[PDB]
Formats: C-alpha cells, structure tokens, sequence
C-alpha cells in the first residue's frame, strides 16, 4: 500500500476512502459482448 | 447500409455494372454501420478501462480509439453491385482488411494482457463479496486492506501494484468508492465506468432482477420456437428429424417386459422345453427355451441399432444344476418357421446363429458374493440391421447360455440371461419404432393417451412413444420455468386449460335438465393440477387414464397458450413473489454485513 502519487487519481491508503456495497449498483464490467456471426454482422 | 463499400469503376455514373468492390493495398474497406461501432467500442472500452495497468507495468501502448483502425472513404456500400447501389454513402466509416485484421489481433494481444491481470485483481476482489442485493453494508477500509494484505497469496498482482490495480478496481466495482481528494471523504454515490449496466443488475426490489427476469423469458422463447414446442400434438406425420432426437440410448430389463407391454419383443410361451442344437465353433451346444415362457427380442420392430445385452451382478447357479456351468452364454438370434408364440417344438426353429458368443463357460464368468455366484460383469451384443433380417418373417434375438449338454438337473432352469440390463442404442435416427412397426414419420396426436401405465417405460430407445417424451420434455421445462406453474397465481398454463375444461363441460350439459351450472372456482382449480401434473411428469399426458391431460383438447392447448404467455412476459416477471424474494436478500446481507463487521474487528 505504500504511497504512489500520480500513476493513478488515487492512492489506495489514500485519505477517506471507503469499502461500502449497495445493493443498488452491483459492480460488473463488460464480458456478454457481443460477437455471433449474424449479430456482429 | 451494410458489406463492403463499392465504387463506380467506369466513373461517374453508377449503375448496376458500373460497380465493383473498392479493393486495394490495403484490402477491402467494409462498412461499420452504426451498431457494430458499438462492439469494438465496447470491446476497447473494456481495454482501455485497464489503463493504469499497462503503464504500470510497460506494457501496452497507450489507449486503444476505434478511430484508428477505421477510415473516412465514401462511395455506394452493399452486399452486391445490384443492392449496393441503393445505398450511397457519403464520408462514412470503413475498415479496411488489412486493419480488420489489427483491430482484431490488437484486442485479442490486448485482452490476453488484461485477462491476466484482471484475474489477479478478482481473487482479491471477490475474496470479501464487494456485491449485496438488499439495503447497504459498509466495512471500515482500514482493516478491509490490512486483512486482504494477508490472505492474498504471495503471488497475486494486488500486492504488487495496490493503488494501480485499485484504479482499475474502482472503475469496476461500485462498492469501493475512493476518498476524494479535496474533502478527504467519500461520494455516496459510486462512479464505476460500468454505470448503467451495473445499475440495471441490481436486484430491484420491486421485481426480483431485470436482467434476470428478462432472459428467463427470451432463454424459454428460444426453445418454444426452436425445438418446435409449438406443434406438440399436431395430428399428422412428422419427419423424427422434426424431433431432433439425439444422444438417445436407453437401457431395460427384458425377461421380464411383458408382451404386450411393448410389441417389440415376443416370447416363446410354449407347453415344455424347446432343446435345439447348433455347431458353434465346432463345439456342439444346446439352446434351451427353458420352462418359462422365456421372452426374447424380437428383429422385426427392431430400428437397426446396436444392441447390448450386459449380464452382470445377475444370478448364475450353477452351484445346483451343474448342468448350467460349462456353458458360454450368448446372445442368439432365433429364426423360427412358423410365428413365435405358435412355434410348439424343435422342429419348428428353422435356425440358430450365435451372434456374440462369450469366450469361456459359466465357471469363470462367476464371482462368489455371499453364496449366490454373480456375473462377473461382461457386455455381449449384436449390431442388428434393418435389412439383415429381409424377408425372414420371424426371428428373435435371445440372450440365451448355450448350454454344451442339456441334463435333468437343467429341466426348470431355462437359461434366459435376459433378465441382464440390455441396452439398444438407434443407430440410424432417420428411423423410429411405433406399435411395432418401424416408420419414417410420427402423428403426435396419436402417442397421447394411448400407451399405458408401462407401455411407455417399456418404450424402446428412439420410438415414437421415447420421442413424443423427449419433446413434452422440453416444453415442460419451458413452462416449468418461465411461467408460474407452481403457485396459486392461475398462471396463462394452466388458464388455457380451464377454458377447454368450460368448453368441454359446457357443451356436455347442453341437452338434458342441464341442472348443473358449470363450476368454475372447482375447474381453475381442477385445470390447476392439470397444467401442474404435467410439468411435473410430462411423460403421463401419454398415459390412458390420466384425467384432463389426456383429452386431445389439452396440450394442444396448452403449448399454443404458454406460447403466447411467454411472447408477453414483460421484463418484471419477476414480481412473483418478489416480496419473500427480497426479504430473503435483506437476510443475506444483514447476515454478509455480520461479516464485515468480524474483518472490522479482527483485522483492525
Ligand atoms: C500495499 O500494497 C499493502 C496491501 C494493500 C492492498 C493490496 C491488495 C489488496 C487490496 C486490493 C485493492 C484493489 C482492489 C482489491
């Protein structure tokens, strides 16, 4: 956890920061893409 | 417009000739319509999200914009110079071959790099649940940290790059909200780049989950189109390919169906013994008929299969009639002159063929398991053919012994090892098996009601009566699943019944007193256990003597209504007891927040 500074906007260790689910947003990226010849063209 | 973009090779005027595939250096530009820029944006956008990542780490190369591989040419774009002349485009955006080509090998060396690391970044994440379903449920970050600096192995990612796989991390998952910078606070709200889409997963609690709900519904559309569910007691013939039937073998118990039971197999019911002999491989052995009426396979009404007749674990006495020991058994056929079942003696079985002999007699086949010798487990089998048995009016197959010198001691031992497990496996689909005959086409309609009680366990592997199962088998999941079969919600199944049930009680009271106005809250209820009997047991619809489900109404009905009922679904179908459903996830997380609290603790 040791101190970065600029790679990223954010430190981990950084100040405030907050573990916190909600049932409201359940965190997903992007893995049903798309691709099936008839539906990616 | 759509295809690769065209242009007027003879200049100027385009007509439907004058086109011709711009191609070039760099190949053919194709067009990317509107909604195919919306993959490859999403693809990269799932790429370039892992951008503190790559420079961390040197690799990559800066963020990946579909604007790159793509191009500003214009021209007429079809699939054909005749359609493509419909469809002048001016400046639109294609991408060449040769750039097809990179897009593609890019976000695929790219989504190797990231697949890694964002597995790594997952063992970490999922370890502590960042997802509940019901209400809130924070957990002090300080130890949440100073816990995961723990457990993770030693050879994660996450512990090499913290805040650089923490700012991936935030972008997908809205559970940790970073501390703001100028305010040292959280946001209440979390900004995950997957915004929307995380948004719409979430498990409302006004109807379960959209996302789910949803594709419960277009999964059963799928099927009731696909299959052919709709269709399901049509009354006519039916290619067996309209049946789709495959992976089919099914295994019995013969020796022990009856007759009548399932056409395909006759029995030798005759007053005494039928001894025979037959020269197999020199040796010279007698077939027996024994006592018993010894049921045996019968070839014709026998789709050319692969039949295998395992005899194992089964008894083998021959501790008492010794007799029996020394005898190979066998799977035989038996052509008979006169019809099985009229065949009296000897005389009357034109021939003997042993089609799969077991090497070595009835004394090393054995294993002693408590007294009573077993089969030692062993698969003889034939590989019947259609044609094999052409003309010969009777012939049977039999899993006999073959015993090389019948004696008294074998006078009411009849040596049928059919009551072995034998297992026919169709080998040729095209064709199917009714009432024993072999056809090329089934009439649906006609298998229901119409077997009984067993002449429907009894059926042979890829009959009518086995397809006219595997196929009820399929709109019974459909219902059992997308619709509410299985609750007192009167459900669209079970509602296309009643109305034949009115129908049909209404007309029956036509003519007569008519003293008894039809019921109603007795038929919903009555069509109720209908369309659930048959969800449940699909095959009993089969049956002759199952009340409403059988009545040539019903099915027909059914199907055609749970059709409709899932072409309407809506998306919140999962209002369905949507109340106990959500009470049961406000359960899981006040019981997931007790967790976070002991990671709060003990971890502080
Ligand atoms: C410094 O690296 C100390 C360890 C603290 C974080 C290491 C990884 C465990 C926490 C993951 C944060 C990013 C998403 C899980």
């Amino acid at each position: 956890g040791n101190v970065q500074t600029s790679v990223n906007t954010y430190n981990i260790t950084g100040d405030g920061n907050s573990f916190t689910p909600t049932s409201d947003m359940t965190s997903t990226a992007a893995p049903a893409i798309d691709l099936k010849p008839g539906v990616l063209n | 417009p759509t295809g690769k973009l065209w242009r007027p090779v003879g200049t100027s005027v385009a007509t439907i000739d004058s086109l011709a595939i711009v191609s070039d250096r760099f190949g053919q530009y194709s067009f990317v319509n509107e909604g195919m820029r919306e993959t490859f944006s999403k693809a990269l956008f799932d790429i370039n999200m892992w951008q503190p990542l790559f420079q961390a780490t040197k690799t990559g190369c800066g963020p990946i914009v579909l604007s790159s591989f793509t191009t500003t040419t214009s021209g007429y774009v079809g699939a054909t110079a005749g359609d493509a002349l419909d469809n002048p485009v001016t400046n639109g955006v294609f991408i060449s071959t040769v750039q097809i080509m990179n897009l593609q090998r890019t976000i695929a060396a790219r989504m190797r790099d990231v697949a890694l690391w964002q597995k790594h970044l997952d063992t970490a994440m999922t370890m502590l649940t960042p997802d509940i379903s019901a209400g809130s449920a924070s957990c002090n970050w300080k130890s949440l940290l100073a816990f995961a600096k723990d457990i993770l192995p030693l050879d994660n990612l996450c512990l090499t790059y913290p805040n650089e796989f923490y700012n991936v991390a935030i972008h997908r998952y809205p559970a940790l909200k970073p501390g703001n910078p100028d305010t040292k606070l959280p946001d209440a709200q979390a900004h995950p780049l997957g915004e929307v889409a995380g948004a719409f997963n979430a498990a409302t609690s006004e109807v379960g989950s959209l996302v789910g709900s949803s594709s419960t519904l277009s999964q059963a559309i799928s099927t009731m189109a696909g299959k052919d569910l709709d269709l399901i007691e049509a009354d006519t013939p039916l290619p067996v390919s309209v049946f789709t039937p495959s992976l089919a073998p099914r295994s019995y118990r013969p020796a022990f169906i009856k007759p009548e039971d399932a056409k395909w197999i006759a029995e030798f019911n005759n007053s005494s013994l039928i001894r025979k002999t037959l020269t197999y491989s020199g040796a010279t052995y007698t077939v027996q008929l024994g006592p018993g009426p010894t049921r045996v396979i019968d070839m014709n009404a026998m789709i050319d299969s692969v039949l295998t007749l395992d005899v194992s674990g089964t008894i083998l006495p021959y501790d008492t009639n010794p007799d029996l020991s020394t005898s190979v058994p066998a799977f035989v056929l038996i052509q008979t002159s006169v019809p099985i079942q009229q065949v009296t003696t000897a005389a009357n079985i034109t021939a003997i063929t042993v089609v799969s002999a077991a090497g070595a007699s009835a004394i090393n086949l054995a294993i002693n398991v408590r007294g009573q010798p077993r089969f030692n487990m062993l698969h003889l089998q034939a590989t019947f053919e259609r044609e094999t048995i052409t003309g010969i009016p009777y012939i049977y197959g039999l899993g006999t012994f073959l015993i090389p010198s019948p004696t008294s001691s074998s006078n009411f031992s009849n040596p049928t090892l059919m009551d072995g497990l034998l297992t026919v496996t169709p080998v040729l689909l095209r064709e199917t098996t009714y009432k024993g005959e072999v056809v090329d086409a089934i009439v649906p309609a006609t298998v229901m009601a119409n077997q009984t009680s067993e002449e429907v366990a009894s059926a042979l592997a890829n009959d009518a009566i086995v397809l006219v199962s595997n196929h009820l088998n399929k709109l019974a999941n459909v219902v059992g699943d997308a619709i509410p079969v299985a609750s007192r919600t009167d459900d669209s199944a079970t509602s296309a019944i009643v109305s034949r049930l009115a129908v049909q009680h209404k007309l029956s009271q036509v003519g007569q007193a008519s003293p008894t106005p039809p019921d109603y809250p007795l038929l919903w209820r009555r069509a109720k256990r209908a369309a659930s009997m048959f969800v449940s047991n699909p095959s009993l619809a089969l049956q002759v003597g199952i009340p409403v489900l059988t009545q040539s109404g019903m099915l027909s009905a059914l199907t055609s209504g749970v059709g409709t009922a899932l072409r309407t679904g809506s998306l919140g179908k999962g209002v369905t007891d949507a109340s106990e459903k959500l009470r049961a996830r406000q359960s899981l997380t006040v019981a997931k927040q007790a967790f976070f609290d002991q990671i709060g603790s003990l971890w502080p």
